[PDB]
């Protein structure tokens, strides 16, 4: 593997408005229980190609990627997280509110699903990036995981990997848990608006990737650990995950 | 007989104590300035310790032991990892620091 | 006699000035060079600070400590750490630090 | 003959002893006091450890080597990797750490 | 007038020039070969330096600075970080540093 | 000539081979026991290398470069990173670091 750059492997929680960390232990409970319809997601693309994806069983996958962050869940029929699907094609895949009252809310938006997701599949299976061999149907499955996964760590107190420093609405973008002493993979909470996931995974792996690739980075889950505490933004314990390794040197 | 542990270390000098802090440090101040080459620390209820000066006091063995010391603080600081406990002189002020401990237990 | 922290530190000393920066060091700069052995550091404001070279208005027992700033300075550069306060001598050019302050606090 | 690992390496002295340990260590104690100038660290079930006090029975060559030992020690601590295992002398007490082996993966 | 940043400092040698990198160091290699005891960085456009040999060029006052600049590399490169300029000499191959700044601005 | 690279630098010596390992360190082992001061390092293909212990067969200028080679291989161990090349020498069992290269590219 390759040697992931400082900047993708950087990790950003969600501060308020007085530099405070969200502790989304307090806020979700010690197990977030979260809510989901009828599953049954369909997707149809034409380039043409069909799916249909249980939204439970997805997001039930998405969770227990991030499990190594020491997080536990617990899906509840329908404050509580709720998990839903939108058709607004809005050149936008997924989104997620995040509510420190406990009512975050994470969205899939088929209609953008249908339109936009093929875009990029013959422009990464020329670069390698993924697989020739790849099906227009595992690519969907690909990049709905990504999504979904990528969406929980908007859950569970994570932004954008360049949002440091940056203005929401609860508050500001404080980076965490940092380590640039360990090579690791990008973190899934890479801006789309500027990085391709896949693309840079595999610029990381120097070879095609696949789902068993994908997740949460070892930075991403100590991102969430520090959120599972909350605290001060500018705590040494929040603000570094490897520090101690400066010792060896 | 050799101490197994800060306690026993500390029961070895005259003018000692041991502090159960369980805290990180608050501050560090660093001086270079010449006959203050020295560290000072506190904690966030205000007590504030110091590796000395540097002196007559130092038996030779005791030079790279300082040095050592003030790396540790310094590392302790930055990593905001908890201070378990100080033995320290309490015939100097801040008082002197003899011995660290860092428990993750 | 018994300074306590980096204001009774700088106090101490003729020609000294506090600086409170709670800013992390934006510029870090390290030379070799003979007879220019130095480190500068900046803030995003311009402040600007050095490590003086080693010479004759250095006492014996400062010369590891100058070694010792310069190991804090860089290592605060690389992790970012905020400095809280700095004491310089204003009568050298960059102001030439003689003590620093970390804080969390 | 140069041996190709820790326990070859034990092997060649007298009174040492491999301990398989696999474990961080659970609490590290540091000594800057005249005469107890040293490291002694813990595991959780009390096995106890010393780097000791340089003395007549170290080579000069040894010197550097009992600091770079205590070095290691401090970084084991601080991150929290396991131990693998540690070569010790068990003619003192605490037993005296002669070599240390760190494995991962 | 005394130097206030990399670009001062540089011009009060001859033979250096300033590189402007601003990327992290791409190959670190460290030689303790008898007569070769040196550091050789280079960066992803192919951009080469060394820190040289220590030798009759060199002041003793230089000789820790050199120590220094190596510690400097060897952590820039581990921890990934950019380097924003180094002051070279241009009568040696590779170019040889005589200073290095790094900034985060 | 000053080499460019690692294996301009291999080359210079007798008794020497470039490995390419692209792998982290699996096993690091440091030993102070007198006349075996020494750090012992294996890969996971059971690829074994040693510092030597500083002897005869040293310049001076070589002694404080054995200590760097050990600190980076501590720090490469601790931080997993991989090694991209070892120039060693192939005359002793095991084969002795003369250099190492760390690659990102
Ligand atoms: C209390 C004191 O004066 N300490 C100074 C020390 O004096 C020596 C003896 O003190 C002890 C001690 O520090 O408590 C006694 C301990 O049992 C010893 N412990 C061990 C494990 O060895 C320690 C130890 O040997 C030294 O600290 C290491 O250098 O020493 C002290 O009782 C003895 O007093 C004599 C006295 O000098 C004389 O007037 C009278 O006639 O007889 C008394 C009883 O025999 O003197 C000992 C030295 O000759 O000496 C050291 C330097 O040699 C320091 O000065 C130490 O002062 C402390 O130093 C600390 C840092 O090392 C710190 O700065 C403290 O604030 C200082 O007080
Ligand atoms: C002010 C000055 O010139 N400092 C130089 C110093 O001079 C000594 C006395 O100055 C102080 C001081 O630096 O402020 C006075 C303080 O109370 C002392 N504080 C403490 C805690 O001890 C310090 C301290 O002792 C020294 O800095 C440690 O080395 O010293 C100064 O007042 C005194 O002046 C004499 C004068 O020389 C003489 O012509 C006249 O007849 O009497 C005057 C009053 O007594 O001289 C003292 C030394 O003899 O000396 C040191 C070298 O020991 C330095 O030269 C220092 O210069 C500063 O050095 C800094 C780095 O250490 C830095 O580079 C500054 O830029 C330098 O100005
Ligand atoms: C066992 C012992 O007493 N060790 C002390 C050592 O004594 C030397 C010989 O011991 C060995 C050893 O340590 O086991 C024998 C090994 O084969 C040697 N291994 C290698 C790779 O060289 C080591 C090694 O050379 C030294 O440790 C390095 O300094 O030495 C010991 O057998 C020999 O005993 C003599 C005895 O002295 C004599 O009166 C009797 O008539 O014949 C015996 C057999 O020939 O004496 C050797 C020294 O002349 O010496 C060192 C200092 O050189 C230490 O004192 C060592 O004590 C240990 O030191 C450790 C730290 O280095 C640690 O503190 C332990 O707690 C000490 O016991
Ligand atoms: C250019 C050169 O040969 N540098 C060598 C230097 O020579 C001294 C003078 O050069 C400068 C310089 O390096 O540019 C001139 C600067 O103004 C000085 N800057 C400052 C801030 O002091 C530096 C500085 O003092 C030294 O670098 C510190 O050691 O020195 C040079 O002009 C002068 O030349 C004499 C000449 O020797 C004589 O035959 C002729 O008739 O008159 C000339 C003008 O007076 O000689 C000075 C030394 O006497 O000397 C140092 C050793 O002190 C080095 O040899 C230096 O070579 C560089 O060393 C670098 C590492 O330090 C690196 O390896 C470069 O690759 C070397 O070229
Ligand atoms: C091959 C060898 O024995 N190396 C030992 C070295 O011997 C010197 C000459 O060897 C080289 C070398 O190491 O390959 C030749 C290179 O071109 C030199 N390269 C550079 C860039 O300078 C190196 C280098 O100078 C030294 O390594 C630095 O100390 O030296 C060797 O060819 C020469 O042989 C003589 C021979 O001794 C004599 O009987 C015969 O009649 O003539 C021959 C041709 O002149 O001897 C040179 C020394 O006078 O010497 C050093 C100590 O200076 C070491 O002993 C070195 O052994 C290696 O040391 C390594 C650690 O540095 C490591 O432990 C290896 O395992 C040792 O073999
Ligand atoms: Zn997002």
């Amino acid at each position: 593997a390759e040697r992931t750059p400082n900047e993708e492997k950087k990790v950003i929680g969600y501060a308020d408005h007085n530099g405070q960390l969200y502790n989304i232990t307090s806020i979700y409970g010690p197990v977030i229980n979260y809510t989901v319809p009828d599953e049954n997601i369909t997707i149809n693309t034409i380039n043409r190609t069909q799916l249909t994806i249980n939204y439970s069983d997805y997001v039930r996958e998405a969770f227990n990627e991030w499990a190594p962050s020491g997080i536990r869940v617990q899906q509840v029929s329908s404050r509580v997280v709720s998990f839903s699907t939108t058709n607004y094609a809005d050149n936008s895949l997924g989104s997620t509110i995040f509510d420190p009252s406990g009512n975050s809310r994470t969205r899939i938006d088929i209609g953008s699903f249908n339109r936009i997701v093929m875009n990029n599949f013959e422009k990464l299976k020329s670069r390698g990036a993924i697989p020739a061999n790849m099906s227009p149907e595992e690519y969907i499955k690909l990049k709905l995981r990504i999504t979904i996964k990528h969406e929980i760590g908007h859950i569970l107190g994570l932004l954008h990997n360049n949002e440091g420093g940056s203005y929401f609405p609860h508050g500001v973008g404080l980076e965490v848990a940092r380590c640039r002493l360990l090579n690791q993979a990008p973190s899934i909470m890479l801006n789309g608006s500027n990085y391709d996931y896949i693309d840079r995974l595999s610029h990381y792996l120097e070879r095609p990737v696949t789902e068993t690739d994908i997740g949460p980075s070892r930075n991403d889950i100590e991102g969430v650990r520090v959120m599972r505490r909350g605290g001060s933004g500018n705590s040494f314990t929040n603000r570094f995950s490897c520090l101690g390794l400066g010792l060896a040197f | 007989m050799t101490p197994q542990n800060i306690t026993d270390l500390c029961n070895e000098y005259q003018n000692t104590m041991i502090y159960s802090l369980n805290k990180e440090i608050a501050t560090y101040t660093e001086s270079l300035a010449g006959k203050r080459e020295m560290v000072i620390i506190s904690f966030s209820n205000g007590a504030t310790f110091q590796v000395e000066v540097p002196g007559s006091q130092h038996l030779e063995s005791q030079k790279r032991p300082l040095e050592r010391m003030k790396d540790t603080l310094r590392a302790a600081y930055f990593t905001g990892i908890k201070i378990s406990k100080l033995c320290a002189w309490t015939n100097k002020s801040p008082n002197s620091i003899a011995a660290i401990e860092l428990s993750n237990l």
